[PDB]
RNA sequence: UCGCACACGCUUACAUCAGUAACUAAUAAUAUACUGAUAAUUAACAACCAAUAAACCAAAACAACACUAAAACGUUUAUUAA
RNA sequence: ACCAAAGCUAGCUCAACAACAAAUACAAAAAUACACCAAAAUAAAAUAAAACAUUCACCUAACAUUAAAGUAUAGGAGAUAGAAAUUUUUAUCCUGACGCUAUAGAGAUAGUACCGUAAGGGAAAGAUGAAAGAAUAAAAGUAAAAAAAAGCAAAGAUUACCCCUUCUACCUUUUGCAUAAUGGUUUAACCAGAAAAAAUCUAACAAAGAGAACUUUAGCUAGAUACCCCGAAACCAGACGAGCUACCCAUGAGCAGUUUAAAAGAACCAACUCAUCUAUGUGGCAAAAUAGUGAGAAGACUUGUAGGUAGAGGUGAAAA
């Protein structure tokens, strides 16, 4: 399965940060595949896991994303991350 | 379809809403009501009923105000509430010649005013009028605390009021700052005049400078939530060792 | 998922092969009106035995294959059927399969599993809070129909390969909820000393 | 790292840091013969050489001696049953060359490993449906 | 001598005449982008 | 026998493999112009690429030197230039 | 038998009530260097007055509603324009439809295709079924089924299609049209008479009648009876246009040979520029060309890129 918000929030700062890169090479791995895929006018083995990888990488920038915005209210008190 | 309220009263209920509600009641009091000017080309008649000199009998009457025109120099000039008159003429006056368009401009002149509020003298663009209204009302700051806001016309002229009216309620020592006597008599004479503090200030202003004003006032950077949990925590502990 | 705003919903998948072929990319066709029914007054689901009231095949009993919400239709496993042949070449028509026919929800009522009736099922709330399907004629509680998953994989049959997390490792919790950012957490971790700091900025 | 703000540069900054990179690479079998040290890759748009250099050296590892790079047209030609126009994406392509005299060559993906019926009718019974037998 | 060929094509003319900073540097210039928003075209400005 | 480049301008119309019953070609054959899939032009050329003070009257014309209609174009010194 | 034909929906009318993120004004969608900002002057005419000059409602504002009243007044005292004093008004709730069905109703499946340099213009279309994870034969035009002396095409008739006999297409327009006057290939769908002063007709109640204000010497009050469609050249305001062409301002670039002391608005003759004369062409190859033949060809010469002047105007070696 794909990484749910949940099973992140419990890791630590360094542990999500690994896990980033750990997803970030599968993810080029499954690109290389897809183009290859389609270069040999063949059917892409297993597209599920496009799928996946998408969403916990997706799902691990909710997690930062939120740890970022809840210091940021906690210390200065602007909502907006970008001044506007 | 069609509009829940009508559009005259768009332009009002723009004031009901939002920053305009948190501005002071007596500046919108202010602006609300108008005096209706002082006729200075058109010429009154007193009389609310005239006798018909044809039909003979008595007729209601009743005065239009003549459409003036305010060019930007007169905003920063004292024109004495007068402008370009625009409009039309029958050549020769009889109503069965050419009518033709025609403007009437106001002769204007170079003139140096003096105040005593202001202590300044002052290059002001006036008119022959604005020379006879300061006449007649004795002094330069009489004319500018004396005349209602409908009758100056320019931005100078309540900038001009503002500034020593807010002189004037300030008290201030920078004005003749070597001479207490002549501080007593120049603040003695107008003393007729003296309005409180929070309203000298707002009495020259423009809706947009009334927004600003009003924004600069409001302006408070979010606190930290940092603080307020704080606080909430601190109340909750005393309320537990009060309660024990 | 692509939809256009006038669609017709076939039976196929409406990313598939059947489906842009039913309805081409140009297509817009008559309104098909739809009986309204919100998805908390549904009490229809895949999987449960219900009967069938109404056609030539009628008071028989089956099992739900999948609703279709959007033009409201159960599927019926080999019950209501119709003959489509799945092969055809030049010479040769292969595979002759009885194919299921989408059922209307007014022709089909939910059996209660004890005396396998049908019955009007009913939403109640318990009172520990659970969402319970009462039988209005019977007075029962009605299950529902706990059911495969759409990928075919059970979690209880399941190995992990080289880039599986064992499920120990994936819940064990590293948080330590400390007051830095991601940056400070990790420059300070990997040992990168950073002295000289930014020159002030104007921001318009 | 793509789609983020970057602090305006002045002198003695911090050096530009990013921790999770926003990039992502295709690497792709080559259309044209070119030498054993050239590899390929689509890169995103707003990617520069220096970086794509360095995300291969500290990503993966790659000791790397040349990168070059070249922007590919999408067409615009192909018409919806609308008549407005498809746009193919315009894509980034980026040539590398490596350093220690290493030598690639594109995988094959594709190995090939894997996991009658005559009903014909009679020439001689003459159109009659022999299923029956009399 | 023979006529139709009057739009000899540049890119710089182009945008220097009908591009969207020539529109906003003058009132009615934005006047030409407000009543093309009003009728929603696709392409405001050249 | 209006050939090869660049400038301007066009935008994938270019390349490979495949298909053409019918669409494009004003007909066919087959295909640079139709349809599908896949690829593709790689910088040393070209674009982007400092200011302010001060000296300097003295044409291009194969440039000796001139002609009248009086001529486009910068070096060098000083002060600072990530 | 082809070509075709049929659905009822998408949606409209009218009225009550009241996906971030980045990128953007460099030549928009380009992170990043020294500035400037910003501005305002009555609406005119078309048209009415059977012309046209004074004058011409509505076009800005709100003020509503029943009256005073189309009255006082204002008007080339014409056309027309037109008040006020003073009077009247019970609450919300209670939404729909003698509104349209794909030439309708929105322009709309769209401000999209496409047409314009640009402001700007601006379309066309959909139809089986529960399930396609099941495969009526009725418009014109034609085909089945070329045509046999003769004549507005038919009619009287006949045993009989013709053959006989009798007849100047239809509208519009005119004194008068078979006219050799206008209009139309044919089919389908769209496509043009609106008002209530006085009157008449039918009823109510009557010296009175009207659910307020008015009119009354049989009157009042109510109903019913009424007055088209398509076309200029124009005129006025505000935008957008100098990528063509007119003339300028920048910054570039060409001009070989031959003759002559010569780059001399000199000769000869190419490139390059013009357009003389003839023939082709005339829904062309081309909304101005091609073939021959011609003028000029170091100059008031041709030509590239980029600015500028805008219609009450510009520019003009004046051809309005
Ligand atoms: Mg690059
Ligand atoms: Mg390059
Ligand atoms: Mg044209
Ligand atoms: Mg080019
Ligand atoms: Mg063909
Ligand atoms: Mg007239
Ligand atoms: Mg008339
Ligand atoms: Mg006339
Ligand atoms: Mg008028
Ligand atoms: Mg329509
Ligand atoms: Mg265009
Ligand atoms: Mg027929
Ligand atoms: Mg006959
Ligand atoms: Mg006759
Ligand atoms: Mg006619
Ligand atoms: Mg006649
Ligand atoms: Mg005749
Ligand atoms: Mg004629
Ligand atoms: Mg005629
Ligand atoms: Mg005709
Ligand atoms: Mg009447
Ligand atoms: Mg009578
Ligand atoms: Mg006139
Ligand atoms: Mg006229
Ligand atoms: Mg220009
Ligand atoms: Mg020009
Ligand atoms: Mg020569
Ligand atoms: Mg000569
Ligand atoms: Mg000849
Ligand atoms: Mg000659
Ligand atoms: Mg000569
Ligand atoms: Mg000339
Ligand atoms: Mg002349
Ligand atoms: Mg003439």
């Amino acid at each position: 399965a794909s990484w749910t918000c949940q099973q992140l929030r419990n890791k630590s700062n360094e542990d999500l940060h690994k896990l980033w890169y750990v997803l970030l090479k599968e993810r080029n791995m499954l690109l290389t595949l897809e183009q290859e895929a389609k270069r040999q006018r063949l059917p892409m083995p297993s597209p599920e896991r496009l799928e996946k990888v998408v969403d916990s990488m997706d799902a691990l920038d909710k997690v930062v994303q939120e740890r970022e915005d809840a210091l940021r209210l906690l210390q200065t008190g602007q909502e907006k991350a970008r001044p506007g | 379809p069609l509009h829940k309220v009508p559009v005259g009263l768009w332009k009002q209920l723009r004031l009901w809403e939002g920053i305009y509600s948190r501005l002071p009641r007596h500046y919108l009091r202010s602006l609300e009501e108008a005096r209706t000017p002082t006729p200075v080309h058109y010429r009154p008649h007193g009389a609310k009923f005239k006798i018909n000199p044809k039909n003979w009998q008595r007729e209601r009457v009743e005065d239009v105000p003549i459409p003036v025109h305010y060019p930007p120099e007169s905003q920063l000039g004292l024109w004495g509430g007068e402008g370009w008159v625009l409009g039309h003429r029958y050549v020769n006056n009889d109503k069965l010649s050419k009518r033709v368009r025609k403007v009437w401009k106001p002769q204007l002149f170079q003139r140096e005013l003096y105040s005593e509020i202001l202590d300044k003298r002052f290059t002001v663009t006036v008119t022959m009028r604005t020379l006879d209204l300061i006449d007649q009302a004795c002094g330069f700051d009489f004319y500018i605390l004396k005349t209602p806001k409908e009758d100056l016309c320019s931005k100078f002229g309540m900038d001009l009021k503002r500034g020593m009216l807010l002189r004037l309620a300030r008290q201030d020592p920078q004005l003749h700052p070597d001479d207490p006597a002549r501080r007593a008599a120049i603040y003695d004479r107008y003393k007729a005049f003296v309005i409180p503090e929070a309203e000298a200030e707002w009495v020259g202003l423009t809706l947009d400078e009334a927004v600003e004003k009003q924004r600069l006032l409001e302006e408070k950077d979010p606190i930290p939530l940092f603080k307020i949990f704080v606080e909430e925590l601190l109340g909750q502990l005393q309320q537990q060792a009060l309660s024990e | 998922v692509t939809l256009p705003p006038n669609y017709r919903y076939g039976m196929s998948r409406p990313g598939s092969l059947s489906d842009k072929r039913k309805n081409p990319p140009g297509t817009r066709r008559r309104r098909v009106p739809v009986e309204p029914i919100s998805d908390e007054d549904w009490h229809l689901f895949c999987g449960d035995k219900v009967e069938i009231l109404e056609g030539k095949d009628a008071g028989k009993q089956g099992k739900v294959v999948q609703v279709i919400r959007q033009r409201n239709w159960v599927v019926v496993e080999g019950l209501n059927t119709h003959y489509r042949y799945v092969g055809k070449t030049v010479d040769y028509r292969g595979t002759m399969i009885p194919s299921e026919a989408p059922l209307l929800h007014n022709q089909v009522k939910l059996v209660d599993p004890t005396d396998r009736k049908p019955t009007d099922v009913e939403w109640r709330f318990t009172e520990a809070g659970e969402r319970v399907r009462v039988s209005t004629r019977s007075g029962r509680i009605i299950p529902k129909p706990e059911f495969p998953r759409a990928d075919g994989i059970v979690p209880e049959t399941w190995i992990d390969g080289p880039k599986d997390t064992s499920v120990e490792d994936a819940l064990e919790k590293t948080y330590v909820p400390r007051l830095k950012t991601l940056e400070e957490e990790v420059m300070e971790a990997m040992g990168i000393q950073e002295t000289r700091r930014h020159k002030k900025v104007y921001w318009y | 790292a793509r789609n983020v703000l970057y602090p305006l540069y002045q002198l003695g900054n911090p050096q530009l840091r990013v921790f999770r990179t926003n990039f992502f690479i295709q690497l792709v079998r080559p259309g044209t013969a070119q030498p054993e040290d050239t590899v390929q890759f689509r890169i995103p748009m707003e990617m520069t050489r220096v970086d794509l250099r360095n995300y291969l050296e500290r990503i993966y590892n790659v000791p790397v001696a040349a990168v070059r790079t070249r922007v590919q047209y999408g067409s615009n030609r192909r018409r919806d049953h609308r008549n407005i126009r498809i746009k193919k994406p315009d894509y980034k392509v980026a040539y590398v060359q490596l350093a220690l005299g290493q030598t690639f060559t594109f995988p094959d993906l594709f190995p090939e490993r894997k996991g009658r019926q005559k009903h014909s009718p009679d020439p001689r019974r003459g159109g009659v449906p022999g299923w029956f037998g009399l | 001598k023979a006529r139709g060929n009057e739009y000899q094509p540049s890119n710089i003319k182009r945008k220097h005449k009908h591009g969207w900073v020539r529109r906003l540097r003058t009132p009615t210039g934005v006047q030409v982008i407000l009543r093309r928003m009003h009728k929603g075209r696709k392409s405001l400005s050249h």
